[PDB]
């Protein structure tokens, strides 16, 4: 047993950026058309709408630099380090900043129905001002550990753009705080605060209306489902990683072609607002 | 041959694609693996003894002729290996090599023998003893061939050739045929 | 006469049961635990089907309390101790039967409902209350006692597997077939007896819309089976391997071992599905 | 080559008896259900529901016994002669007789939509006197050749219930015939009859009122759907045992693994008429 | 070095094309002629976009009957001539340009409904009578001269291939260049910004009931684009493979070529689609 071995099957070369150009299609035309109709021409409903606007505009600077992530996929780059920093750094700041969003809606949400009556001014202040602070800016200085340490580096028979870590003890910590602020910590919030939603309403069966959470409980369940395996995956990976569950290499190339093709279809968050909103669902 | 650590691609290690190297846990385990046709050779050893008019045994067989390991409690240079390999000093248990070349059935029979190496060996010429630097990481190999034996042949009722660590015969087998005249 | 042709490659199940199993924990625990929130902590039954599935999601919470420690069991091997293991081991038997059971009584609720709507109304609230908990709970606590005797934790190359283990194959024999008997064969015969009777006398009906509540506890118990039931066949061909009837199929045997493994994560699902056809109507 | 050989693969030694054992269920559940509402009770309104009646009988005596079928895809046919050759005309038999009817009931819409004047006692005519002599007189005049050729062998090991002829020809003979009467000269008349159909209904688009004619164009496009890639394998099995498309031994291995995953598909048929009752589709 | 050597071609391919070709067969015939003889011959008119989903009909049936040729040329190779090689080839490339243009054109038709709904009311039926034909059928004609040119049957191993063939692979490659740029990007561009701006001119109006008739012309693109896109990114990633870009993946070259192959067969649902879209509204 020298070492581990890198050998990617060859059906993630192919099925890989075929996902990556759907995605590409659909969320170039849905953000277009979402940015165009909402914040253009600012035909607002509801405070919930800005923050669909957010995520929506994080999605689209997401989607400029997902076909770099399709050439990585079955090539070599030759663009340069500053490419690789950006689409890094753009990467993290998407994936933190879409479940942030997706909090801060499930928050004000909960301002909503329990905090029905002394609840106008917060709610607007809060659609405002606040979640300027609230979403890009401890999103963005998540960043920096990407921006600071992240480079290019040759495999020598290839260019390759992704992580490099001073260790693999850098790698199982910033994965266990990934996981932190991606899934678990915002997954305790907005569960937690459904569960004094769906309280809230059992004492008012009486007068329903609405049909209105809907739209924003498929869209949390549609982001966890969707994000949930490429967790699981890299969890997977951390375990081996810390060497808890050695098992040889053939089950560290199966991770990590399961954690490529999850991630891969994992990225239907893209692809999660403006589908709804053609539906209006 | 000593192993050192196993490598692989320098650092690489982050988020995606990332190895883990294997580290030599004992630095001083090394091996040896001597090759060729070492029966063939051992019984035309023999068969040289059984020509010597100076052998006592009974020359009309060879099977009687044994090459036997010193006793327990003896030198290490005596017992087992000693050899320089590019600075460090190997020392080789002698079961495996001399059963398999004995063929003694019932033990551990193998064409190599497994060493370990000493920072403390033995004077051959003078009375003392050197210690030396702990051994240098990475690879150490060393090739050579095989071209004589020092050893201690015994004449009684069997014939046990004993092998001992007399260095110096080395150099009087190579400098035994010239000698220093004066005109 | 190969006794067992012991194999390690499920490299692809060592990653697809742990996702499986984490997707059916999270669902399990916010259904559950919002079902009983709405259901048992402030009594909102509107039929006494209702009772039914508080008892149901009870169950069920029951069961992703511990699917954490499957998906440990899955990936890696069990740490934990015997008594943990035969904790898990317990509740999933009591889960299983429990399951079925309650729902032979929910069939023998609409089918008392549908039947004898004029005479048999007090007797309706007798199993709703008083016999329904020394029907489903305590039977299934009865059938527990061989998982507390012979499942434990057993010896391995630092492993200690968390599994079933019986002296001989005589055990095996009869405790999977007593298992697959009562778990298929009388809960089908009274579902499909008694549904068969409901719907025969629904046709003297003229068309009334009191079958309109008769849908959501069809489409139950039509999920639940479809639920179950490639395992119910799976365990069949796994018991029927036994005394030698088929001896030529030792890979065919590991390929049942497989297929039951990735049925047991299929069959799984019916956790979800309970507080599921309550989130549609 | 050496010589050929029979093998069957791993993966569908397992997997056709749970598609053979749920159709089963599902088959006998949804006959059984249909029967009871409508044949015992005699609470059928239109003409078509007599030949789902007949569909419906046929299914079931098709359904009960393929679990023969399901002992024997894996294990040995101990049974009997008779048994194999009273499973093998029942299946021929209930092959026919359906296609049979759902070529009647476009005749009958062609009657209905055409003819809705002229013609009242032709319905009960083709609905009660010519049913008897039309359906089931030719389906058991195409089904000599299975009473009076088959038989059980012991092949080496194996004890096969399974259609024998005396040589190759006879094979193609019936499968052209087979597909030429099962799928071909059906597929010209029941598309002639809906092609007339909708030739005229687009006559009279100023009053659509019923549109009843849904119900069979779901039944016949869903049969079809799952016959065709029957047809299709059995067509290029013939054109291999005419040697004119040779490649090798292990394609008609595949070939016939394709076979045995298509049936299972085909046998999806079953739950046509029941479920499209229970949706009222 | 490394020469072409694909000489390893599928099985599974050779199984599973002719099925989803004889089923798209089937659909295309029936649904094609159903809607050429309610519309077309019957003068059944009641919209002007109807025009244009004829003129889709007409080539939908110029790829339906000569479709089973492509299945013999996915089972066999060609027996038939090649004269009737060159027919298949340049009515395959003339009904592959003409689908994407007609839908190009009816882009541009609720284009200029929507947004000139006040001044185009006779350019509308000049652009459905005068323009159109010179706007597709002649520009699709007049691109397959190489089509004609290029075509014939080559001679192999008692094969005769039918396959077009170049004087080097650069005629190749710049062949399907000009193929996927005026195959997607120019009919995509142009279709993505009338289809922005007919948005962003929709959001001038308050939610109107002219917007209930744009969901089936939507349904149409994504449903084309969704079926046409995987073998547009095969066919730029296998283009990229050759004139020395990517030279690694020989292995990873023909595992392309199936790929390509089944989805050129999965990318002909579009005549399928377009009775569908009648089948629902």
């Amino acid at each position: 047993e020298p070492c581990f071995r890198e050998e990617n099957a060859n059906f993630n070369k192919i099925f890989l950026p075929t996902i990556y150009s759907i995605i590409f299609l659909t969320g170039i035309v849905g953000n277009g058309l979402v940015i165009l109709v909402m914040g253009y021409q600012k035909k607002l409903r509801s405070m919930t709408d800005k923050y669909r606007l957010h995520l929506s505009v994080a999605d689209l600077l997401f989607v400029i630099t997902l076909p770099f992530w399709a050439v990585d996929a079955v090539a070599n780059w030759y663009f340069g380090n500053f490419l690789c920093k950006a689409v890094h750094v753009i990467y993290t700041v998407n994936l933190y900043s879409s479940v942030l969003i997706l909090a801060f809606i499930s928050l004000d949400r909960y301002l909503a129905i329990v905090h029905a009556t002394n609840s106008q001014r917060p709610r607007k202040l809060l659609a405002e001002k606040v979640v300027y602070v609230g979403v890009w800016i401890p999103a963005l200085l998540l960043t920096i550990p990407d921006f600071i340490f992240a480079n290019v580096s040759e495999a020598d028979d290839r260019y390759i753009c992704d992580r490099f870590y001073p260790n693999d003890l850098w790698v199982v910590v910033f994965q266990f705080q990934h996981i932190m602020v991606g899934l678990i910590l915002p997954g305790i919030v907005i569960l937690s605060c459904y569960c004094i939603i769906i309280s809230k309403l059992s004492h008012s069966k009486g007068h329903q209306k609405r049909k209105a959470l809907k739209t924003t409980v498929i869209l949390i369940l549609a982001f966890f489902a969707c994000w949930l395996p490429y967790y699981i995956g890299i969890s997977i990976d951390s375990f081996i990683l810390l060497e808890i569950i050695k098992q040889g290499c053939e089950f560290e190339n199966t991770v990590h072609k399961w954690i490529s093709i999850t991630e891969a279809l994992a990225f239907f968050h893209c692809c999660l607002n403006p589908i709804l909103y053609a539906f209006l669902g | 041959k000593r192993p050192g650590n196993k490598t692989v691609l320098p650092i690489m290690s982050g988020f995606k694609f990332h190895s883990k190297p294997v580290i030599n846990k004992k630095p001083r385990q090394a091996w040896c693996w001597f090759k060729g046709e070492w029966k063939e050779a051992m019984q035309e050893v023999k068969e040289t003894l059984a020509k010597h008019p100076r052998y006592k045994g009974n020359r009309s067989r060879t099977e009687n002729i044994k090459f036997k390991a010193p006793g327990r409690g003896s030198d290490p240079e005596a017992a087992y290996m000693w050899t320089n390999c590019r600075g460090e000093f190997l020392y080789c248990n002698m079961t495996w090599f001399l059963n398999w070349v004995d063929n003694r059935t019932g033990q551990k029979q193998r064409n190599y023998a497994p060493c370990h190496i000493r920072q403390i060996i033995n004077t051959w010429h003078r009375v003392g003893k050197n210690v030396y630097l702990p051994p240098r990481e990475g690879e150490l190999t060393c090739n050579s061939t095989v071209t004589s034996i020092i050893a201690n042949i015994d004449t009684g009722d069997q014939t046990d050739i004993t092998f001992s660590a007399e260095v110096a015969e080395l150099y009087r087998l190579e400098l035994g045929d010239y000698k220093l005249v004066e005109i």
